[PDB]
């Protein structure tokens, strides 16, 4: 059972966006699908409920009219067509099936959820990150700095994924300016440094930002 | 319209000690039918960044493959889950959902925690990169790794002088595996300042430390 959402992203209020929720692993035709989101630092909230066939489809009133919910049963996908977004409609959405069997009308219990995918609604330009090197100088500390990107988020990985143990992403900051800062940090054994190479890799999607800076030591 | 609130909003146990969550509809969730009267109440499990689990619905039936210690109980507006013996793997946010009317309403969530033995941080500290003081801006990072409890003082000086304002804090989650947390504190300087002051310092307290610790540098060497 999977439940993996895609699209989203950044958008002015007032324009329009579509999440889908490709679904695998149970009969998506003849199950009940739901949107919920969930609001920065708050609960979550229902979106929207579809049946098997689209004939019923229901909304929460915060979205009724400017939401739109459908689905292809041949591609086992669910859609969410979100128009005249608001700044309060930032969440990160979920997809989740019902526990309702087939064609039952639903039971509102959310089996199944997916990851989620983070919708953005500001009218704040977007600007990727600059990069630049924690570098180190029997465990040292390595990491990268992510300063100055909008809007959220950025993903670090450490030698191509290779490195994960000792790796700590930390969650963004937001400054002053209204551009957000963030640290990534790994600890190593000290006797590697002079040796073995350091790349963190930095990905921010709304810019299509992908850096790869590699952290160089400081001897003295 | 019906409300959902949790209580408390966050707890910390030990582990294999018990952790209690309430919960609590601003209407009965009570259904009657020619059949048995059921609670239409949920219980799910989220930890960050991964899918939500639903754990517990009928109140208290367990979802497949959800362990024994997980625990649902009360009746028509008090609710309650319990997790018989906290495991680290258990640290997450849990909230409690009704489905008796509609629209479908969750709680507020409670934040489970595994209060684990005092671990001091390990601090470290990092100039600005030439990088970054080539553009024109001055960053000073302080690291506190793997340390517990969260509570924890940063207090950054430059030539033995005091800041305030110009530092920001950031903390990781619990850790799924030591149970561990880690911190950032970002001093930011401009890069005309920051060549004017020489010793930059981060001092640390908390409750593992007898002493305050210190990590510092000269700009110049």
């Amino acid at each position: 059972v999977q439940l993996v959402e895609s699209g989203g992203g950044v958008v002015h209020p007032g324009r329009s966006l579509r999440l889908s929720c490709a679904a695998s692993g149970f009969t998506f035709g003849t199950s009940i699908m739901h949107w919920v989101r969930q609001a920065p630092g708050k609960g979550m909230q229902w979106v929207a409920q579809i049946s098997h066939d689209e004939s019923r489809k229901f909304y929460s009133d915060s979205v009724k009219g400017r939401f739109t919910v459908s689905r292809d049963n041949s591609k086992n996908t669910l859609f969410l067509e979100m128009s005249s977004l608001r700044i309060e409609d930032t969440a990160v959405y979920y997809c989740a099936k019902d526990l309702s069997p087939p064609y039952s009308y639903a039971w509102d219990i959310f089996q199944y959820w997916g990851q989620g995918s983070l919708v953005t609604v500001s009218g704040a330009s977007t600007k990727g990150p600059s990069v630049f090197p924690l570098a180190p100088s029997g465990t040292a500390a390595l990491g990268c700095l992510v300063k100055d990107y909008f809007p959220e988020p950025v993903t670090v990985s450490w030698n191509s994924g290779a490195l994960t143990s000792g790796v700590h992403t930390f969650p963004a900051v937001l400054q002053s300016s209204g551009l957000y800062s963030l640290s990534s940090v790994v600890t190593v054994p000290s006797s590697s440094l002079g040796t073995q190479t350091y790349i963190c890799n930095v990905n921010h999607k709304p810019s299509n930002t992908k850096v790869d800076k590699r952290v160089e030591p400081k001897s003295c | 319209d019906i409300v959902m609130t949790q209580s408390p909003e966050s707890l910390a146990v030990s582990l294999g000690e018990r952790a209690t969550i309430n919960c609590k509809s601003s209407q009965s969730v009570l259904y009657s039918s020619r059949s048995d009267n059921k609670d239409y109440l949920a219980w799910y499990q989220q930890k960050p960044g991964q899918s939500p689990k639903l754990l517990i619905y009928w109140a208290s039936t367990r979802e497949s493959g959800v362990p024994e210690r997980f625990t649902g109980s009360g009746s028509g507006t008090d609710f309650t889950l319990s997790i018989s013996s906290l495991q680290a793997e258990d640290v997450a946010v849990y909230y409690c959902q009704q489905y008796y009317s509609s629209p479908p309403t969750f709680g507020g969530g409670t934040k489970v925690e595994l209060k684990r033995t005092v671990a001091a941080p390990s601090v470290f500290i990092f100039p600005p990169s030439d990088e970054q003081l080539k553009s024109g801006t001055a960053s000073v990072v302080c690291l506190l790794n793997n340390f517990y409890p969260r509570e924890a003082k940063v207090q950054w000086k430059v030539d033995n002088a005091l800041q305030s304002g110009n530092s920001q804090e950031s903390v990781t989650e619990q850790d799924s595996k030591d149970s561990t947390y880690s911190l950032s504190s970002t001093l930011t300087l401009s890069k005309a300042d920051y060549e004017k002051h020489k010793v930059y310092a981060c001092e640390v307290t908390h409750q593992g430390l007898s002493s305050p610790v210190t990590k510092s540098f000269n700009r110049g060497e």
